[PDB]
RNA sequence: CUUAGAAAGCAAACCUAUAACCGUUCACCGCCGCACAGGCGG
């Protein structure tokens, strides 16, 4: 049967800032003189390449661009999605290194186990992130070659340079996947085992899920129900896993928690900053995905229906 | 039938050994993305949308919940829906590539050289006891004084400061000295040691003898010898060992951990970068490739088959999925 | 060395000649001269014009001397300066290095054409080719 | 694991006045009147400026260079880099960092340089992130123009050069002090943040000098720098911590005030131009999204109206 | 420690003249029309060329002498103000004016800042000018005036020095300062390690530290040259009429430019000693 | 469920000091005198 309800929570983020917060590193470039400069650091540029053309066959050397030859409309500034995710969950950046089979209980009952996803070292336990983020792509392009130096030194190793930026305005799109968010596989059948379990542990784990999700919004009534065989709704498949499914209120809490963190996101890094200015949400119950991207008018800001239920 | 997938910010690299088309082992897949691994042969992997990547997306879109290598093996169902159509699907990829360096995470190892966490234990009893001076002083003698000490000589006035760093530095120097030929005046201190310590041999492939293997075995002597003058329990582990120092050499990180509050220093990750020297081009660097664009999949099937596929999608209600790795890929247009 | 520095030197060399020689019948002329110093000197003695020196009755040193003699008011200084800087000599000049007074000073030269000598081969009456 | 409240950052808006360019970019290849390229025209720092016109010709691959006089000081204005601003804010200790080693690093930490400015020690890789953040000091008047120069008496080849110079200038900028980065000082290599390496008893001693220095800023206050072997960041699930020093609210208040006071008196004499900070408006931000003073100026709170946020707890 | 006393000697200059003293250079406006020095001026309009990003030119008659006024550059003033190795130092050029010597890492920063001499009466219409009235400001830095670095430690060496040569150079400095004003007791002292106030390691450099009366004579000589400044050029002239001075003992400079009531025309306190000997 | 799943290039740094766009670097220092009179010496 057709799956109905909210499939995914789409959104379009507009951030503001000043300067580069996510750097790419030193690149081999040539100056206005023709000689190659060693250390000129470049930020992350969409589709940028520091090569122009080839040279004679018996050398194979590739000609390098000038450090001042960049078009921020063709190759704009952006913040890697890898950096954005790092700061959305910055408080738990090192926790996964201390995650093991024993304490995996605590990794799950948390924003990292539910939203970030996670991996368990030396284990086959996983959980794919239900949050999907693009890169934050600048719209203003106020970049330019900036020369740097060191006081009290004139030698060649004293002077460095960078491609720096002034005011920035990023735009990005994302989606919260309900299919990934509401179900939690505890079965090694499909290699999705969020954790290895003994019989009877299904009900206790749901309570800890329940407790933590309840602690996100006490005004709501979440529900985490374990079952030995959860099967997907609309498939031609008759095989399921033992897992945990959150009711509609539990899902309403996690979605609202992530949207808040995205709304309050801010990055201070590399002597530059960036904060999330505006965020536009779409509770997509239609068949077309990323409706917010192609057509911004068919958007529905407030939750107008129950979230889709993907498992029996 | 054409299905047009648009994506953005997808990773075009892979860091795991083995393969994803077979069950994942007990301990997991070996991670080959650290600094040392990438230098060696073929650990640096670049990825393009192959056939498998297009099938896993077609199954995913019809709601399947079993690893693609399981759907191909008809593992938990009767038939594989695409077994007939797999020879009937083509695809054109239209990416825009970007080279950035990403700090990836490593989930096992730790650092030894210049690596410790917490406070340096400079007050540990092994350094602040009465036996402490003429015990570590064995590591300060030159090689001539040591060889005469090994022959029952009770004189070790060689005084140095007692603290983890200076000791590990003195063991660094003594480990950096050249090897020595098997002389006849050396052969006797080899009889003395090998009478003390039979089970181990002080030799290399071709009759060489490392100086550090003698300073350490001499320190075990000092431990056994002094056991009559003072109480050494604070200088040994349980079962009469020396922490981080074997009779053949020394283990640095083990020594430093024992004398630093706080665990060993973990390597949290490393940047995805590989610098090789390639003739003609000088030094070329290799980064992580990120792709953004659209991917057009076309299946040559009857229009009825197309309509059956299109409604199997709507039946499953999938939406917004990654593409190969950590992307944002949706379905933008479907042509029957 | 350029057209500007060699003339200044040869003019001082010529100046010290008829000082130790102490002559008054030797002069100077500039054929290839035009809106600037000439490139070819033509000494006359042993084409009917006359060459003469030109200098102003005003100087920075003279104003400083007035302020020292007590003959200048604060508004007198301001009116003295307007007159000194106001006058401009288009006449050809030389910047004569010196050692007796240790100063570099500018000397100007004027002429009168279609028709006895001071230390610098110039005069206010003596005719020259 | 409770939510963190209080002042999270101290933002501000800086207004400066000056004359002439204080921070230069360097020589740039440009084309002059007649269309023939000039080799030495020095340009100041112009935000968003590029010296290419974006035009190429007939498979040459050559890229057209702008005219030395083609500049719109409204669309790419003059600015003073943060690197130059920071150098003059701490100009008294401009060279002290080069004399830091594993023996005297204790003194580098207890100083305006070790606490507000950053530092990286190349020999031991000890570091500390600067909790101070400065935007560009952007000119508002744009009294710029192409100026030609010459050399006395040289009158040969290369005796004449040119620059894009400025007259009266007025700069406006924003900044922020990170309380999280400012209140905690890591002494552990566990998280690659080791400000310095310590022996067992050395932790408490370093804090004493930390406290002593902060005390001298305002004798009226009671600052505290407390060492603990396990300081944990708020929000972790396994509560893993590091050796470090945490400053109470009075210590944070002193460093916050000393910086603003130093910023208020900032003046730069350089390159034959000057600039002095005229007015400064401050905002003690208790919301999460920083730079509140930037988008809405009515919500700012000029005074310390609450305690500073505590991002770390002992264990 | 904390620095007190006078930190700088600011002043406002008012000059008079006529015509253009300082020109810019050749300019294409089509024809070659040599424009003087106008602040904020540009000879480019808002039109662009085809197949090239270059822009069309202006006409020689489109200038607003109130929007882009006339000024005499700092580089021109510094030429006619000083108008004139072991001997370079110990002169007006080596102490007040700066210098760099090619083929040598020696240099000294000029402690004298000078703004543009900006015209107030926009009398313009080659393009020639009538009566001109200039205004300007300026500052003398005591830190950059009182200390003479003879050390390559921070790349500040005003002169490569060998052992023993220190006290000889200092004595000659003190002699030239003494000649400016014999009624004063200037001092030019040499030390192998002069530390600036405010450091944490008290790392020093060998140099020469002038005393209070030595700064006094040098400040008086400079202000004296500025009040008697006067430029004669083929196309115009200028001369300094009046000049107001403030001995700034506050931190922020140009106190005379933001509030003319707080200035002190006289030296009311000792100069500030930015350096001490360790 | 696809390249199994999670993944900061991070921390620190003055493009700095000197230079008429121009008549030939240069209207200079001093003396007689009440002189913003006229001259003199180099």
């Amino acid at each position: 049967q057709k799956v109905t309800g909210i499939k995914s929570v789409d959104f379009k983020i507009k951030a503001l800032g000043h300067g580069v917060v996510n750097w790419n590193g030193p690149t081999t470039l040539t100056g206005d003189d023709g000689k190659t400069v060693d250390n000129h650091t470049l930020p992350k540029l969409r589709g940028y390449t520091n090569l122009t053309g080839k040279v004679k066959d018996e050398t194979g050397y590739k000609y390098k661009k000038q450090a001042t030859d960049i078009n921020f409309k063709e190759t704009p500034l952006y913040i890697s999605q890898n950096c954005i995710r790092h700061h959305l969950f910055r408080e738990q950046a090192f926790d996964l290194h201390y995650a093991s089979d024993k304490n995996l209980k605590n990794v799950l009952a948390s924003i990292t186990g539910l939203i970030r996803g996670y991996v368990v070292p030396s284990s086959q336990c996983k959980r794919t992130s239900p949050l999907l983020l693009e890169d934050f792509v600048d719209q203003l392009g106020n970049g330019n070659f900036e020369q740097y130096g060191q006081a009290g030194a004139r030698d060649s190793t004293s002077f460095f340079s960078k491609t720096t930026f002034g005011d920035t305005e990023y735009i990005s799109y994302g989606s919260i996947s309900i299919e990934q968010l509401q179900f939690i596989s505890l079965d090694k059948k499909f290699d999705r085992a969020a954790m290895v379990i003994k019989e009877g542990e299904g009900e206790v784990i749901a309570a800890e899920l329940q407790n933590y999700i309840q602690s996100l919004n006490p005004s709501l009534n979440p529900q985490a129900i374990f079952h030995s065989n959860y099967v997907r709704r609309g498939t031609i498949f008759e095989e399921g896993e033992c897992g945990i499914l959150l009711n509609d209120d539990a899902v309403k809490a996690l979605v609202a928690e992530t949207l808040e963190r995205l709304a309050n996101l801010s990055i201070r890094q590399a002597k530059g900053y960036m904060y999330v200015d505006d965020i536009t949400v779409d509770y997509n119950d239609s068949h077309k995905m990323m409706r917010i991207k192609r057509d911004e008018s068919e958007i529905i800001n407030e939750q107008h229906a129950p979230f889709a239920q993907y498992f029996y | 039938m054409k299905i047009i997938i648009e994506y953005d910010s997808c990773w075009r690299n892979a860091f795991l050994g083995g393969s994803n088309n077979e069950p994942v082992p007990k301990k997991g897949r070996e991670f080959l993305g650290s600094m040392t691994s990438l230098k060696k042969e073929g650990n640096f992997k670049v990825c393009e949308n192959t056939l498998d990547t297009v099938m896993g997306v077609l199954n995913r879109l019809i709601g399947d919940q079993r690893k693609l290598y399981q759907a191909r093996s008809k593992m938990y169902e009767s038939a594989y829906y695409f077994e007939a159509l797999e020879d009937k699907v083509s695809f054109i990829d239209k990416p825009q590539l970007t080279n950035e360096i990403s700090f990836i995470r490593n989930m096992n190892g730790s650092t030894d050289q210049n690596a410790f966490t917490g406070m340096i234990k400079v007050s540990d009893p092994v350094f602040t006891s009465e036996y402490s001076q003429q015990f570590w002083g064995v590591l300060a003698l030159d090689f001539t004084q040591l060889c005469d000490f090994i022959i029952k000589q009770s004189q070790v006035v060689g005084s140095i400061e007692l603290n983890p760093l200076s000791i590990i530095n003195r063991l660094e120097s003594l480990n950096q000295e050249k090897a020595l030929e098997n002389s006849d005046d050396l052969a006797q201190v080899l009889k003395v040691l090998n009478e003390y310590f039979p089970d181990i041999e002080y030799l290399n492939n071709k009759g060489l003898i490392t100086p550090i293997s003698i300073y350490c075995s001499a320190l075990y002597l000092q431990l056994a010898r002094l056991e009559t003058s003072f109480n050494m329990t604070t200088a040994k582990t349980k079962a009469g060992g020396i922490s981080g120092i074997s009779k053949r050499g020394f283990t640095k990180k083990d020594f430093m951990d024992r004398y630093t509050t706080g665990p060993k220093k973990t390597i949290w990750g490393n940047p995805f970068i590989k610098k090789e020297k390639i003739k003609g081009q000088g030094e070329v660097t290799s980064m992580m490739t990120k792709a953004s664009g659209q991917l057009e999949i076309s299946i040559d099937v009857d229009r009825d088959k197309a309509q059956e596929i299109k409604i199997l999608i709507e039946n499953a209600g999938v939406s917004s999925f990654y593409l190969g790795k950590k992307g944002l890929a949706y379905v933008s247009n479907i042509k029957l | 060395m350029r057209e500007a520095e060699l003339s200044s030197k040869v003019f001082t060399k010529f100046h010290k000649a008829l000082v130790t020689l102490n002559s008054h019948k030797i002069g100077i002329s500039f054929p290839q001269m035009k809106l600037s110093l000439g490139q070819l000197f033509r000494i006359h003695g042993d084409q009917y014009r006359i060459v003469s020196v030109k200098r102003s009755n005003l100087s920075k040193a003279k104003l400083k001397r007035l302020i020292a003699r007590g003959s200048i008011d604060k508004d007198g200084e301001k009116r003295y300066k307007v007159k000194m800087l106001g006058q401009g000599f288009d006449n050809p000049y030389l910047d004569l290095f010196s050692s007796s007074t240790g100063q570099v000073y500018r000397k100007f030269f004027e002429f009168s054409d279609i028709q006895e000598f001071d230390s610098y081969g110039l005069s206010k009456t003596a005719t020259v080719p």
